[PDB]
């Protein structure tokens, strides 16, 4: 099973070596929110 | 800071590990004192000929 795993093992030990980086770093998050799903501009959804 | 193997990453010392380091790092600064004093000695004493 080993010589062939699968794909969600590529993404899990992929995503590992990504997450183990970001911790030994100074995370600087930048929040991106989306107004409406109608794409248009100007339009605010409240909900 | 040292690198795992892929990327770099802080590592921990504690007391005692600490203060090897501190008595490893003398014991070289004064090995390279030492080399560098018998180095200017014999550069001095061969300058004739």
């Amino acid at each position: 099973k080993g010589m062939f795993r699968t794909v969600g093992q590529l993404y899990k030990e992929q995503l590992a070596k990504l997450m183990a980086t970001l911790r030994n770093t100074n995370p600087n998050f930048v929040r991106c929110i989306i107004p409406n799903h109608e794409k248009k501009a100007g339009k605010l959804d409240p909900h | 800071r040292i690198k795992v193997g892929r990327d770099y990453v802080q590592k921990a010392q504690t007391k005692e590990q600490a203060d090897f380091a501190i008595e490893a790092l003398a014991k070289a600064t004064y090995e390279r004192m030492f080399r560098w004093l018998v180095l200017r000695i014999n550069k001095a004493l061969d300058k004739t000929k």
